[PDB]
C-alpha cells in the first residue's frame, strides 16, 4: 500500500505493509515547528474532513 | 464522532463559545486520570461520545 486508511484495533488482519507515513509523526513535526516559531495565535485551513 | 463533531468545532463562526476537546483511553476503561484533570479544569459542561 501506499496511501492512507483508516484501521481500527478489533480490525485484525495480517497480511499488509504501507508505505504512507504516519500522522503523529507528522504533527509533531508541526508541533515542534510552531515551538520553534512560539506563536499564541493559529488558524486551521483545510479542504475535507480526512 | 470526530467527523460528526468538525461542524461543531468550526461552528464558532456563528458564537463565541470556549471549547476544547479530550479523547476517551482507547484500550483501557481508567480515564479517572483525565477526570482528575477536568476537576482541575473547574468545568461543568462537558460532551460525551461514547457508547
Amino acid at each position: 500500500q501506499l496511501r492512507w486508511k483508516h484501521h481500527p484495533l478489533d480490525n485484525k488482519d495480517t497480511f499488509y505493509v504501507n508505505l504512507y507515513p504516519d500522522y503523529a509523526s507528522l504533527s509533531h513535526a508541526i508541533l515542534d515547528l510552531v515551538q520553534s516559531l512560539k506563536w499564541r495565535s493559529a488558524t486551521v485551513v483545510y479542504d475535507d474532513s480526512t | 464522532g470526530l467527523i460528526r463533531l468538525q461542524e461543531l468545532i468550526m461552528a464558532p463562526s456563528r458564537y463565541n463559545i470556549r471549547l476544547k476537546i479530550r479523547q476517551l483511553p482507547i484500550d483501557s476503561d481508567d480515564s479517572r486520570p483525565l477526570l482528575k484533570e477536568m476537576k482541575r479544569g473547574r468545568e461543568f459542561r462537558i460532551i460525551f461520545d461514547c457508547s
